[PDB]
């Protein structure tokens, strides 16, 4: 399964969890931002690497990365 | 393989994956890894591999062949 | 009406019921056949495929090998035969290959409701899961099955260049 | 024009050289 | 007909042409499914069911594209290597294994016999090509009976196995220009975009442009 | 002569002779089997016919125009492969029948969809039943002037012998 | 669909095609393989390149040994300027008549020899069928000394 | 041309993108970077530069080939 | 036996037997499981 | 006409799952609708919902999120998506506390976050041999 971290540069604005096709990323409570809220990563298993999560991340060099790594069924989005 | 790039093999594959699945007195013969298409690391190294194979194998039988029917 | 329907009343299935997969005629051809006509040990299945196999797989050998003779040549047909027999020989080892890497299972149709009923609590696999309940299914059944291909394919090979040169010479 | 034993025997010696490669092969593992 | 270059070049180019155009109304097909498709609108239409079952249409095409290609190129090689190898008997030639394009020849006949018996108010056949005598303007050949052996048996096949694989590539363009089993909402991406991203393996090309790309390499290997 | 489909027009439920007015479902339903057999053999028959008597491209042209000749030109070793799998053919047939829910000439299995059958699902197999009857019609005829004349369909009308 | 690529257990888990087509693709990176230490990655190199070196040696044996069963190096010495070397001898099933004929060189279809062994052991003072031979034994040898 | 085309074909937006870096760091040191700020064609212009280059060189090279050949003879 | 025979017991040899032989070991140590 | 009475009136698609999800997962989407609204589905086709239960099932998670996302369209908003092992092993997935990914609920903690920004990365010569 691809591997993704969240790094405090985020600013809450929820445009990775809406982004996310499996339903991998989700908004959590924080004090670090004017939002209150981080996302997190707790679905990992459910991650395909489409990388729609990044594309949505308005700070400067990203909050969310993906790191692509061992592939599975689930990650691989293989119907079949 | 340089030109034509994934996701367009993966959805091919796909559909003869159905086919397979589908038809009968093949049906009693199923694979044990999922077939999926090359990855785009992959890919690039196999067209690459064929764009210089081909390239070598080209040029020294041009070269050799050339000299030898031209010089006796 | 309508001749094509969701298979089975299940909408989500990758499959129709068209006039082709389910029409009676489907079904009795392909019960027929061997790979599914009832009544038939998995040895019985492999050495009617291996004969019908063999039998049709002489024919493109003898016709267009690199031996030819648009006459009759015993030599012709010895490597047609010899051709077929050796492609049996590796669709045999393929098949031995695929048996040995697929399954483990010595008796189906009962370990799938043993682990059903009595819990399969192990590696699984082998206990649980299972896919396919037919005696073809098996470790053993599909030696069997390959063991039965090989030989009706030898003897189906012979078979058909018997033939072959009974209706070049005779005819 | 050499003869039958000079190919005989290195063919000899490339099949010991063989079990030798399967060898490393074998400890360099699986 | 006896300017040859005039001739030529107006072939050639009216085929181009026409491939362009065909690899067009393949794309704008696919735009249509991507924007203008209303699935409320089109419920078990003809549209719909052909979205309903585009595996096995594309499946069995890609079958045929398979079959077509190893056949024709296949033998194309074979007679490569067989002429290579000093075996000149075991081409598929006229002067060996022949293939000859019976059904053609059949049709060629019928058109030559026309004029008096099918067409009897007509002189001479339509073209010559079918079969009649050689017309000649100023020693130049302007028509000609145009034979056909094992040779156009091969090229001809050869241009159906290439139109059946630019076929393949924009029918699955078309078919799966709004959702498929890799990118449930590809229509949500909209007929142009690069991908979806390195994930599932990599989506590249996913899109339908991408097909009408693949289509147009194609249709210049097919004219 | 009951609510099964074939009813035309002309001869509604026609059974001038009673042949089914005594018969059960059983025997009602062979003959139904032998009476579309009967009319798609007539059909491959009629179509043969003519098409034989204006073209025999096979066996190298030879194989005189006139049916009833050509039936002791063929090989003899190309009736025995017809003969065999019109066998098989009605082996699998014989199979079909044995499924659950077979209708007497359905080989097709459409019992399998057409549940409520429509009005134009009954119009069509009795399109295919009046064809067979004609087909049927035609094919004795075309077998008797040929027995009697000794010209094929073709030939006996382009001459005129009428 | 398990056991093959014993380096990686995050490639012996990839259910489809994939762990195949990668198991070979990162054989040789041995500094991403699974448990893995940098003496084992030394001794593991040291050892390959003694079976690299073996392999260059069995190769290098293999054309003196064809030159010397097939070729015509002696024929050669005599006549270096109208000879042709000869690499090593044809034997093809798929060829016919023509072909055998048109590669028929001596007693056997061969093929000419293009890598200039010939000139490069006859200038090292290289005169017999029997001083390649030997040179190939030798370094059949000299291989199974590096494995 | 067509030899051109495969420049587009086979290669990918980011070493483009990093290769314009450098060069834009050369413009920005000699003060001459533009306002406009330059970046490699995208991924579908590329594929579409590179078809069309394609098309172009193939269709071209078969027109010239055709016309001097059957004008000649 | 002469040395002449060598090519045609060798060559079918090597190039049809040792690729069955090792498609088979390769296929069964790639398919194995854990 | 279809196995359960709950299921939308879809046609059938050559596209929807396969071998895999009877051995491997399956997912299933259930949704309560107002209207019999016609959407298409992510595998095939136009289907037409039930007025009331709707039970949908899919090889993917990715498919029952994008018939999700466009129920969402229709002022759908309590679908919810399981997933089935083999056996009936029903995990609800994704309302997975009751609230959408994208609103803030309490009793979730942070899973994956680094408390620096991307420049805060260990150099990967100093990850060698780990
Ligand atoms: C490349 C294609 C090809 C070629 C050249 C042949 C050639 C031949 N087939 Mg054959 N066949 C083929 C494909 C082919 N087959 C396929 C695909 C099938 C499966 C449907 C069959 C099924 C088949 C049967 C069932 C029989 C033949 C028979 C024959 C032989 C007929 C002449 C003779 O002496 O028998 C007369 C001849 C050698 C006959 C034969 O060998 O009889 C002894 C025979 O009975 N074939
Ligand atoms: C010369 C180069 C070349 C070749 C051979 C092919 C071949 C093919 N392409 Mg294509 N393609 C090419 C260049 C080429 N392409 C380029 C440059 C592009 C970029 C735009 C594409 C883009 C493209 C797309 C987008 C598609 C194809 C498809 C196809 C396949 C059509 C089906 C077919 O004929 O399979 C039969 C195979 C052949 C004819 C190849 C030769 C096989 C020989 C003659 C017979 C078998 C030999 C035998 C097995 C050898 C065994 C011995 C060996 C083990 C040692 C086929 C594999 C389609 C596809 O997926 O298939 C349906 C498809 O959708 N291609
Ligand atoms: C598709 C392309 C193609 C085709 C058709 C052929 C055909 C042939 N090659 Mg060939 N060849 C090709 C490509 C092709 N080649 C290429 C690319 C190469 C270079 C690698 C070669 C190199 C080559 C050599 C070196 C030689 C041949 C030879 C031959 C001949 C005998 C082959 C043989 O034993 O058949 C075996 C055939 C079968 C086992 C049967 C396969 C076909 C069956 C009939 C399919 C049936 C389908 C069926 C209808 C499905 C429906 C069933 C129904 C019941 C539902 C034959 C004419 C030999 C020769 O000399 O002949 C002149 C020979 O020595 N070939
Ligand atoms: C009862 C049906 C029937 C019978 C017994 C014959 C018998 C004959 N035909 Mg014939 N024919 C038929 C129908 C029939 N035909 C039809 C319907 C057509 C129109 C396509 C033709 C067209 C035709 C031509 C063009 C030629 C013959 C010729 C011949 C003679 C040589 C056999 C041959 O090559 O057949 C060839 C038959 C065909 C090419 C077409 C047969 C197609 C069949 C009837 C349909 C499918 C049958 C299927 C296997 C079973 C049905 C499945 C399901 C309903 C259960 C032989 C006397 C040859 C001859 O010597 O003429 C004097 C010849 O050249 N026939
Ligand atoms: C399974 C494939 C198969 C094969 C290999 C053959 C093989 C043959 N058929 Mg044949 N046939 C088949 C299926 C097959 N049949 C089927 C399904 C039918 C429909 C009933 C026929 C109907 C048929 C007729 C009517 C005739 C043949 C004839 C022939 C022979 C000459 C063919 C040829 O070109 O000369 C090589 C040859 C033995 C001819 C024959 O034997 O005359 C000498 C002939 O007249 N066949
Ligand atoms: C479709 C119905 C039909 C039609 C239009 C014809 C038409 C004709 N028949 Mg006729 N015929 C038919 C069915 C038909 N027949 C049937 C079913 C039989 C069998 C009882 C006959 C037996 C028959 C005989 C015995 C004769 C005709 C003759 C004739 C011709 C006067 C004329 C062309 C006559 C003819 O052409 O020969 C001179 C003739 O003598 N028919
Ligand atoms: C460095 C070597 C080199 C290279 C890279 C090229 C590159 C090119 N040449 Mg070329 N050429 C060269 C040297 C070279 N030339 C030399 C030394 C000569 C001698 C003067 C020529 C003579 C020449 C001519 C006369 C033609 C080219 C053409 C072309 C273009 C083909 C484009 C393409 O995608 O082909 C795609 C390839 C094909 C569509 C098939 C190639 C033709 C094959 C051999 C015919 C076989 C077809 C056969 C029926 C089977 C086909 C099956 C399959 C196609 C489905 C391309 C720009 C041609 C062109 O404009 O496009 C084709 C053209 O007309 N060149
Ligand atoms: C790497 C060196 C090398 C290479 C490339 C070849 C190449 C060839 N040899 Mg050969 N040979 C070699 C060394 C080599 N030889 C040595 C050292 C000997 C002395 C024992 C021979 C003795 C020999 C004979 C007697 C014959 C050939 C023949 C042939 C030809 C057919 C292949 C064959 O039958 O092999 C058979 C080879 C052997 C039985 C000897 C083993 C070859 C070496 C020792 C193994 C090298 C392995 C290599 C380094 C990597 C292996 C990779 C593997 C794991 C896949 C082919 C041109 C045949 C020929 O001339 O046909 C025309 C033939 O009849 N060879
Ligand atoms: C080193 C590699 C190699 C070698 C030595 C051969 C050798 C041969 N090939 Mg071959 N081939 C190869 C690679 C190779 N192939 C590859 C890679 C391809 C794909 C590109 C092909 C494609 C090819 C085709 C398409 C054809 C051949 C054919 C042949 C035969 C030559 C024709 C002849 O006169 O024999 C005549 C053959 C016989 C008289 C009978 C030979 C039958 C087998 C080979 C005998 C094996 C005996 C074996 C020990 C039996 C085991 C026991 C068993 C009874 C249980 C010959 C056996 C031709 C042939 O004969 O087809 C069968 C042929 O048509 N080859
Ligand atoms: C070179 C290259 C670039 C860089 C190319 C750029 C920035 C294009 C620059 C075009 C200049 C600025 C204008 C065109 C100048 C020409 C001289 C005008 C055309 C000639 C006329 C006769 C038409 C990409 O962006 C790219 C993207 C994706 C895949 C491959 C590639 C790729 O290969
Ligand atoms: S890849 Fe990016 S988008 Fe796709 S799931 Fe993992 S995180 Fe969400
Ligand atoms: S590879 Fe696939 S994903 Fe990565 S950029 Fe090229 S297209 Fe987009």
């Amino acid at each position: 399964s691809h591997t993704v971290k969240i790094y405090d540069t985020c600013i809450g604005c929820t445009q990775c969890v809406r982004a996310c096709p499996t339903d991998v990323l989700e908004m959590v409570p924080w004090d670090g931002c004017k939002a209150g809220q981080i996302a997190s990563a707790p679905r990992t298993e459910d991650c395909v690497g489409c990388k729609r999560c990044e594309t949505a991340c308005p700070t400067d060099f990203l909050s969310v990365r993906v790191y692509l790594g061992g592939e599975t069924t689930r990650s691989l989005g293989l119907a079949y | 393989f340089l030109i034509s790039w994934r996701g367009y093999w993966q959805e091919l594959i796909e559909t003869i994956v159905w086919a397979h699945e589908r038809t009968p007195l093949a049906n009693l013969v199923r694979w044990k890894d999922k077939p999926v298409a090359l990855s785009i690391v992959q890919a690039r190294l196999v067209g690459l591999a064929h764009f210089t194979i081909g390239y070598v194998l080209t040029y020294a039988a041009f070269v050799i062949a050339s000299t030898i029917g031209k010089l006796g | 009406v309508s001749f094509i329907k969701p298979y089975r009343q299940d909408p989500f299935v990758g499959h129709l019921a068209t006039p082709i997969t389910t029409s009676a005629f489907t079904r009795a051809y392909l019960k027929v056949l061997p790979a599914y006509r009832p009544g038939l040990t998995p040895l019985s299945r492999g050495a009617e495929i291996g004969f019908t196999h063999g039998y049709f797989l002489i024919g493109p050998f003898y016709t267009y090998g690199p031996l030819r003779s648009v006459e009759f040549s015993l030599t012709s047909l010895a490597a047609g035969l010899l051709a077929a027999i050796t492609l049996l020989l590796i669709l045999t080892v393929g098949l031995s290959i695929y048996g040995q890497v697929t399954y483990d299972v010595y008796d189906n149709a009962l370990i799938v409701k043993l682990v059903r009923q009595m819990v399969g609590s192990e590696r699984t696999q082998d206990l649980p899961q299972i896919k396919g309940t037919s005696e073809l299914d098996t470790v053993l059944g599909w030696q069997k099955f390959s063991e039965g291909f090989f030989s009706g394919g030898l003897i189906g090979s012979i078979v058909a260049a018997v033939g072959i040169a009974l209706y070049s010479t005779y005819l | 024009m050499i003869y039958d034993s000079q190919v005989y025997i290195a063919l000899v010696i490339a099949v010991v050289a063989s079990v030798l490669a399967i060898r490393l092969g074998a400890t360099l593992y699986n | 007909a006896i300017d040859y270059p005039t001739q030529l070049s107006l072939f050639t180019h009216h085929v181009w042409i026409g491939g362009f155009c065909i690899v067009g109304g393949a794309a704008h097909g696919a735009i249509f499914f991507v924007r203008d498709y209303n699935a409320a609108n089109n419920y078990n239409n003809l549209i719909d069911r052909v979205i309903r079952h585009r595996d096995a249409i594309i499946s069995h095409l890609n079958w045929v594209c398979i079959f077509l290609g190893c056949h024709s190129f296949g033998l194309y090689v074979h007679n490569d290597t067989m002429r290579a190898l000093g075996r000149s008997q075991d081409l598929f030639s006229d002067n060996a294994i022949a293939l000859k394009p019976i059904f053609a020849q059949f049709i060629q006949n019928l058109h030559t016999l026309a004029p008096g018996s099918t067409a009897p108010n007509a002189l001479t056949t339509v073209s010559y090509a079918f079969g009649g005598d050689v017309i000649s303007v100023g020693s130049k050949i302007a028509m000609m009976p145009i034979s056909l052996g094992t040779a156009d048996f091969l090229v001809h096949h050869i241009h159906a196995f290439t139109i059946h694989v630019t076929v393949l590539i924009l029918l699955k363009g078309v078919l799966y220009s709004r959702n498929s089993r890799l990118i449930p909402d590809k229509a949500n991406l909209g007929f142009r975009f690069p991908c979806d991203g390195p994930g599932r393996g990599g989506t590249c090309q996913v899109s339908a442009w991408d097909h009408v790309f693949l289509g147009l390499f194609w249709m210049y290997n097919s004219i | 002569l009951d609510g099964m489909i074939g009813s035309s027009a002309p001869f509604k439920n026609f059974d001038p002779l009673g042949f089914a007015a005594k018969a059960d479902q059983k025997t009602l339903n062979k003959y139904r089997e032998s009476e579309l057999k009967h009319g798609r053999v007539a059909m491959l028959a009629v179509l043969g016919w003519i098409v034989q008597e204006f073209w025999h491209p096979l066996y190298d042209g030879k194989l005189s125009s006139n049916p009833l000749k050509a039936l002791t030109e063929v090989p003899l070793i190309g009736w025995a492969q017809i003969f065999v799998a019109i066998n098989v053919i009605e082996y699998l047939q014989n199979k079909i029948k044995e499924l659950p829910g077979y209708r007497p000439g359905d080989y097709l299995g459409t019992w399998e969809w057409v549940e409520q059958s429509d009005e134009g699902w009954d119009s069509y197999q009795t399109k295919e039943l009046n064809n067979g009857r004609l087909a049927m019609v035609a094919i004795a005829g075309l077998i008797v002037q040929d027995l009697i004349t000794g010209q094929a369909a073709l030939e006996q009308i382009t001459a005129g012998n009428t | 669909v398990y056991k093959f690529p014993k380096f990686s257990k995050a490639l012996a888990e990839d259910p489809s095609t994939r762990r195949i087509w990668y198991g070979i693709a990162t054989a040789h990176d041995f500094e991403s393989h699974d448990a893995m230490t940098e003496s084992k990655l030394y001794q593991k190199i040291f050892a390959s390149h003694f079976g690299h070196i073996a392999i260059i040696f069995l190769w290098t044996a293999g054309n003196l040994f064809h030159v010397a069963w097939q070729g015509n190096f002696e024929a050669w010495i005599l006549n270096p300027l109208k000879v042709r070397p000869i690499a090593h001898a044809i034997w093809d099933p798929h060829f016919g008549q023509a072909a055998y004929k048109a590669f028929l060189k001596t007693s056997s279809p061969a093929n000419l020899a293009l890598s200039g062994v010939y000139e490069w052991w006859y200038t090292i003072g290289m005169r017999t069928n029997n001083d390649l031979y030997q040179g190939s034994f030798f370094l059949i040898l000299l291989s199974s000394l590096l494995l | 041309i067509w030899a051109f085309s495969l420049m587009f074909l086979f290669s990918g937006r980011g070493y483009w993108q990093e290769l314009i870096e450098s060069i834009v760091w050369a413009h920005n040191k000699l003060k001459v970077a533009p306002s406009i700020q330059p970046r490699a064609l995208s991924i579908t212009q590329g594929r579409a530069v590179g078809v069309a280059h394609y098309l172009l060189g193939g269709i071209g090279t078969t027109w010239a080939f055709f016309l001097a050949r059957i004008i000649s003879v | 036996m002469s040395l002449d025979l060598l090519p045609s017991f060798f060559v079918p040899l090597v190039g049809l037997v040792l690729p069955l032989f090792s498609i088979i070991g390769l296929f069964l140590y790639i398919e194995k499981e854990n | 006409k279809l196995k359960q009475s709950d299921f939308p009136k879809f046609e059938g698609s050559t596209g929807g799952w396969l071998s895999a999800a009877k051995n491997e997962e399956k997912y299933v989407i259930i949704w309560t609708s107002k209207d019999a609204s016609l959407f298409e589905m992510p595998t095939g086709g136009t289907a037409k919902m039930n007025a009331g239960n709707n039970v949908a099932y899919f090889a993917r998670k990715e498919q029952c999120l994008a018939l999700g996302s466009q129920l969402r369209g229709f002022k759908i908003t309590n679908y919810k998506i399981f997933r089935i092992y083999p056996p009936l092993d029903i995990t609800l997935l994704h309302p997975f506390d009751g609230v959408f990914p994208e609103k803030v609920n309490q009793g979730r903690s942070p899973v994956g976050k680094r408390d620096a920004s991307i420049g805060g990365n260990p150099n990967p010569a100093s990850l060698k041999f780990q």
